[PDB]
């Protein structure tokens, strides 16, 4: 990937995460849990589906063509009819080989981006109340019960509420 | 092979309760989130309830919030729609529906692949 | 919420007509539309997920289009079994919305 | 013991391998195959209108050889020649054979518009023991073998037909190449025949050559088959002093518009597929295929690769 | 009340929709159209040198049929054949007509290098009422109709011409197919003519066939037109005992180098465009076009799409 | 976009911005104002023009070709002359459809990058004297008059000048 | 004075310029050239099996003209015709010359399977002063010139051969076109010859044409070379009453499988290369090339550009 | 580049860096020195070599073809034999031009990504003990001897060690 | 460390055989593999670097393959001078690892 | 032209020290990192030591760490392998080798281009 989140500072993936492509995993006083994130998961699927629907549009429909199999040598005309078909098959085979190789390089870059998109969103939420450990986790320097955790996952967390507490626990 | 069987629809009076059930067959039910969608008789389809795969996150329609309760069983592979405080507005042909699975994951928020036969709930 | 507006509300046509149906919402729901076929007294059958991806087993004549704002359900060559009421589904974010219904009668 | 919130992504146990610009083997979560490699092994008769000659190639059907009685007035989107097709009539060659086949296959019709000719000064309806129809001497159902008047002359033929209709007429005619100077004089009484078919713009004349060819159905002679097109307003003239194989009418030039011929040996099933190949029909939604270069209809594009995996998910790292 | 500094991007009220790899409809600020769809409806005479036959097709011009007096010694980058072109002379066919047209069009020149032949033992300068040049019996300006000496024999023709120049000579000749045994003997006195034209490496010989063809300009006979190329150092021989339609010189094989023929009916304007089509010229800087597959000159590449929008701006989000 | 600035943490665009593609919008004691940013705007335009000039190079010039329209059926030769032209048109139409879709996907990503580029630059300017509100705006924790604002927009702003005032206003 | 740690990237003094989507001239640290522009100027005889006719074109070698004694029974992956190849025998033309030379070049073999014929009632092994083999009248080593019995008749030939083998037989025969009616009667005693070679599925018949052609090797006559294929189980029949140029056997139709002909003038060296061109061999690992559109073997794809620099390093900024 | 590190906030390159593509350059009490970084250098080379190997796979091998040079005008057939070859050469030339330009645009963005990757790794290491000066250098707010420097470059640097000194030197 | 495993440990073959050798490690060593030729008493010679890139001057019959996990050294048309012991090298990270040696004997 | 000459190999008793040297010729020695690789007699190649181009970063094998000492000299263009505390395990044919230069960088971690003749170290 170009952003180095997936196969980067995010060591590995979570097989237990089955309801989404990206999710949270917390440790607070009350315990531990894992929940998927919809927005990030939705954006990634949209761009994969969006490029899957583009690749299926049925646009090849030919009926009368030239003969592509011969029972007797003929020479000039057959040499051309064979060369024309071979030249076509070569070009389409390259078009296909390049398309797949390119759509995959972009696909892996998009998913790597969406993982970084989610991480940067959370980073901007807490924004003085947490520090980047480096492995894709945030050390939250204040008490955060399950309601506080959900407020981070649904985007209602107010940093001004714990700012005094957090800065004190970080600096000292 | 794969299909969803519904049950529980009967004639009931306003103010009381009922419970409908949707037993899954032929797919990993505990992996999917599930939905209840009601076709109000005369009108179109109306989404009423939807639950996640584990059962921790439950989504309800604004008409039934705090009035109906969805749940699910992994040991029985069955989907429960516990209805409280019924009224003739809730009269509908109830459908249990399975949101579609996409490339890797079993998202709760998508189109609905498989439906039940449709069990009718009449409130006189 | 997100409100779906199906146009037209109903239509009559003969077998072989190029039928056009629209689903129309408010928010950016870019690709999360689901078209359903419905016969009277029967549960729906998912026709098009992703607003264009053809469902497995559904004939290729059923085609969906649109992205974000303006959606469309197109049927190239109508068949006698295709006489049904059609519903679109929003799938961007809860709650799930459905349309008012677009039936295809006989002409 | 500060609370920690982690952000990650999903993975699976066994991921799929895909190619990128910078690697041949990258394991991602999910991938979809883009090359179709399977066929039904039967030709689907829908939605494309098929026609099975099944003992008759297309040209033998147009001329009306014994076996091809069932091909009369047939119309198709795809004609299907078989490898088991067999000649059944007088031995014949066709100069530019492949073109007449392509002209017939593209029209997609064997509707023979019959015409009444007045071949003055010749015996008509000749037959040959090489061309049997029900254990009886017969001939091409669309050709008329003219021979000299009984114990008389090959009264010169100067027949003409104007194209009144709005369509282009395809006339199928032939020239008989005898095997010995006896046969040439026994049949048309001229030592050297001549066949001249012409329109206002294009023309063709043939003087037949006598000689021995290998016996086919106990016949040493041959019939060379030609064709002449007549546009609306034009007129065609059959002028011959000997050895003419006359037509009985014309075919109607139609529009290509999914009209062609497919050489296959697979049976015609009852399935439904908008794509036909020589190996059978293709039922797929994939863009590419390695089944066959011969593909008629709404088909995936033939490529040389047997597998092109499109990544439909993130990188899989368990 | 801390000061805040915000960072953003411009937007407009009505953006343009473009395609990407992951969406059919994305609104960006600005976008440029890459497919040209408009043509002038006239053919621009610059910078390409045009020639209007305007009643004469190319081949009729090369032979010199009545209408084609204005095409003599013309040179062109693009010849233009009209649909209103008409035959004006003795009825004729051309075996491999398309090739001779292609050879003349690619040379881009109707410069006729005249030659003096000595057709010993024949009458020269024959003319036919089917070929009128000013209400008078005429003939192809580049062909010489040879008939037998007045009340005499068709003294055998054994003429030869050596190629001394550095270029390749194109000789246009013909063979007369009479209508009746009377005409053949009335004209060349032999029962059966013969025309044999040959070089040191390629040859052709034709024995003419007699018979009726549809009346064109009150003429039942025909003239088959042939051509022979002569490389430097080689010699061509016209040997004929009857029915030869002799040449009056040759044409000079030039270099293709923007030389071709375009079949259109649009008038020639006064505009300027480096690209011509059958539907008129194209004045664009766009890479692609849906005007016509027939495109001569520095032209956009014909595609099947009518609109391919290239994004020239960021995403437009009001 | 791959960086999620445009159509991302930057909510929407500014139609009042008519002198550039990217710009600043401030609120200090003296008032409020908007000014475009040349560097970011130029880098975007030069990369759009750079790929616009590449797509116009006139290279297709053919005069003698094969016939593409026919007034009579001929068979083998015509079938090939048609099938050749059809094969070419298909391959170019694909070459055109893929080119546009790919250049657009890159274009939108380049502009999204140039937006994130500018945001990152200003972030590195203030350092510890401002905090990322999340919406693409920085909360400047000191008095910054219009000359101080201009110092941020033309790259002369010295953070060591307001470091004492800023840290004190953040931590307490 | 706090410690500082900086992060950077390498650079070089003189970088290389490459093209991207958004710029024509971007200097990067390192780059590789993808378009090969150099050739050895000699043809490498490995790994491709080459054959040098070196005075004989392929067809002259197949017929067996004087110079082509060394080409007998040769096998090749690539036959090599030279520009210095010269006709040495009786003057001949070949209808569809490029087709019969592309059949002999695909088969990749000049193995002549000799057969014994019994031409009953004719003189055999005729020779001509236009075809000298060691200052002595000779002929094509694979053709048998048949003339009338000495002071007698041209006994009618009706010779046949049945294909018993498992391969397709290629027969090379011809038809003599005399110069004068004297020569025709002096040689075959008929006023007009006839040559009809036929199989069960395809035939061809030629009646020769007398007349003067340009003198080639002091000969005014010509021989038209033809070829007939015979499938396993089929039979060929040579039927002629005059002017037949008979075969002495047949060639074996082989499989294309890297078998072709290359028209070059470069000497065959001692190098090794899996790619041949008309300008010599190409030794490269690059994908593209601007050497020649004529490329045989495992070759880079011919393009028009002369340089396509792929960036193999970061942006160079000193 | 899309990330704006190379030819971006990293002013220029280092010609003294001859053992790697990316490196460290420090200034501590003991002195100054430059060291390459292996991981970032290897990741870039692998992706360049990877796409190099993809571009060399020898797949084009034809022997019997159609004639491409002619010693006499013939007309219809020759026109087609030429137009077929010309059509092929143009299409392959486009396939090559687009390939090089596209791969280079990706190549430059990959190298610009790997440079930012390395920078973001070191940023997460120190993570309260240094600050982003902007030019790609970090001001380390504590004494960092050569053993401490190497700990940053081989990934063993423990930020908790100097956290007390570093915060104090920053805030006051 | 990273452990290399050459297979087979030895092989006998005649001139003209299609020889196949495998190098086999533990970690993702990307494409960093170096094959070496070694005659008895003589220092090695680099045959293949990058696991596929042919060294300058080495005949085209030597070929390398593999990526990340499975590696392979293939020789198409063996020659008399090609009788030698072959070693593969890991070059992803320190320390540098070699293989157990794969010698080609005379058959 | 370009090659590497080795020296210093002799017969030595366990516990003592030796110094082997590798003189370069025909290439910019001070631009490349360098490696010592030992072929244990009977066994295969065994990497032992390696040094960067400047000589500040030195990499050793786990069997010789704190026992052997590599060094180089720009002025003489020579590579030094100072061996202390020898033992019969260290008996091997020593090779000084040159890691290959790739793209434009003279990386230390790559395949080894050039080798020396081989100087044998015997420890009885
Ligand atoms: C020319 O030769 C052929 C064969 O050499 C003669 O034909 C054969 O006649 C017998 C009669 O019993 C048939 O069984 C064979 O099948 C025929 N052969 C072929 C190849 O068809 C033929 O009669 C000869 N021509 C003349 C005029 O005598
Ligand atoms: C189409 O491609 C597939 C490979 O992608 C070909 O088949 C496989 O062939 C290998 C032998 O090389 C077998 O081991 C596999 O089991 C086959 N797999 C499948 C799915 O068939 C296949 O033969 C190709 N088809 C054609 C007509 O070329
Ligand atoms: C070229 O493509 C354009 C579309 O981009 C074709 O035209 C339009 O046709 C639709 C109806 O199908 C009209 O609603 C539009 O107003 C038309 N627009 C224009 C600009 O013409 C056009 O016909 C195509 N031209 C050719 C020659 O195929
Ligand atoms: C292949 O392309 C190269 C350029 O990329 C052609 O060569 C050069 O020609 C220019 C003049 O236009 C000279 O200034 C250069 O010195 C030449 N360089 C080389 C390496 O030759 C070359 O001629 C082309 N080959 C063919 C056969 O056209």
């Amino acid at each position: 990937g170009l952003f180095g989140a997936i196969a980067g500072f995010i060591e590995n993936g979570w097989q237990g995460l089955i309801d989404g492509w990206y999710g949270f995993r917390h440790q607070n006083a009350e315990g531990t849990g894992t929940a998927a994130d919809l927005k990030s998961t939705q954006a990634a699927i949209d761009q994969i589906n969006g490029k899957l629907n583009r690749l299926i549009e049925k646009t090849n429909e030919k009926y009368h063509q030239i003969e592509k199999e011969f029972e007797q040598v003929e020479g000039r005309i057959q040499d051309l009819e064979k060369y024309v078909e071979d030249t076509k098959i070569d070009l389409w085979s390259y078009n296909a080989e390049l398309l797949v190789a390119l759509e995959n390089q972009h696909t892996i870059d998009v998913t790597d981006s969406e993982m970084n998109k989610l991480f940067e969103r959370v980073r901007r939420q807490l924004r003085e109340n947490a520090e980047d450990q480096g492995n894709g986790c945030f050390e939250i320097f204040h008490q955060c019960d399950n309601n506080c955790i959900e407020s981070i996952r649904n985007g209602t967390y107010d940093h001004n509420i714990y700012r005094d507490e957090a800065i004190n626990n970080r600096i000292k | 092979q794969v299909q969803l069987v519904e049950s529980g629809g009967g004639v009931v009076q306003p103010g009381r309760s009922l419970r409908l059930s949707c037993a899954a067959s032929g797919f990993p039910f505990s992996s999917y989130g599930m939905h209840w969608v009601r076709q109000a008789p005369g009108k179109g389809l109306e989404w009423v309830a939807g639950v996640s795969y584990d059962g921790s996150y439950k989504y309800y329609a604004d008409s039934v919030k705090g009035r109906f309760t969805i749940s699910r069983d992994s040991s029985k592979s069955t989907l429960y729609l516990q209805m409280n405080s019924l009224r003739p507005e809730d009269t509908a042909v109830y459908y249990c529906a399975r949101p579609s699975a996409i490339f890797g994951i079993y998202i709760i928020l998508n189109g609905l692949d498989v439906w039940g036969q449709g069990t009718t709930v009449t409130v006189s | 919420e997100i409100v779906l507006t199906q146009s037209p509300s109903s239509v009559s046509a003969s077998v072989g007509d190029r039928v056009t149906i629209t689903c129309r919402a408010t928010q950016g729901i870019s690709s999360w539309l689901a078209w359903y076929q419905q016969k009277p007294g029967k549960p729906p059958k998912l026709l098009i997920f992703g607003a264009s991806s053809l469902q497995s087993g559904v004939p290729s004549r059923f085609s969906g289009s649109g992205s974000g704002t303006d959606f469309t359900l197109t049927i190239s060559s109508l068949q006698p079994e295709d006489f049904a009421t059609y519903f679109c589904q929003q799938a961007h974010s809860f709650p799930l919305t459905f349309g008012g219904g677009t039936k295809v009668e006989i002409k | 013991g500060n609370p920690v919130i982690c952000l990650g992504h999903h993975a699976v146990e066994n991921g799929t391998s895909v190619k990128t610009l910078t690697d041949n083997h990258i394991e991602v979560v999910s991938a979809k195959e883009l090359v179709e490699t399977n066929h039904i092994n039967e030709l689907c008769p829908s939605p494309l209108k098929l026609v099975d000659g099944q003992d008759c190639d297309l040209i033998n059907g147009a001329l009306g050889s014994p076996g091809c009685d069932h091909l009369q007035d047939t119309t198709w989107d795809v004609f299907i020649e078989r490898p088991t097709a067999m000649d059944t009539c007088y031995p014949f060659d066709v100069p530019d054979y492949q073109s007449l086949r392509s002209i017939l296959a593209s029209s997609g019709s064997l509707e023979f518009i019959a015409e009444q000719f007045t071949w003055n000064g010749v015996t008509v309806d000749g037959s040959s023991s090489a061309c049997l129809r029900g254990g009886r001497n017969g001939f091409f159902t669309r050709l008329n073998w003219l021979t000299r008047v009984k114990n008389g002359n090959y009264g010169p033929i100067n027949v003409t037909k104007e194209n009144t209709g709005s369509y282009v007429r395809l006339y199928l005619w032939g020239v008989h190449h005898p095997s010995s100077d006896t046969e040439q004089t026994d049949l048309y009484k001229v030592a050297t025949g001549r066949v001249t078919v012409s329109t206002r713009s294009d023309q063709i004349s043939i003087i037949p050559n006598i000689g021995s060819r290998p016996r086919v159905r106990n016949q040493s002679g041959r019939i060379s088959i030609y064709w002449t097109l007549v546009n609306p307003g034009d007129s065609i003239i059959f002028n011959s002093i000997g050895n003419l194989i006359a037509p009985r009418g014309h075919y109607k030039i139609n529009k290509s518009t999914k009209g062609t011929v497919l050489k296959s040996d697979k049976k015609i099933g009852s399935c439904t597929s908008p794509c036909l190949t020589d190996k059978g029909s293709i039922q797929s939604d994939k863009p590419f295929q390695n089944v066959s270069r011969i593909a008629i209809g709404n088909c995936p594009k033939y490529v040389k690769q047997g597998s092109l995996m499109l990544a439909t998910g993130m990188r899989n790292i368990p």
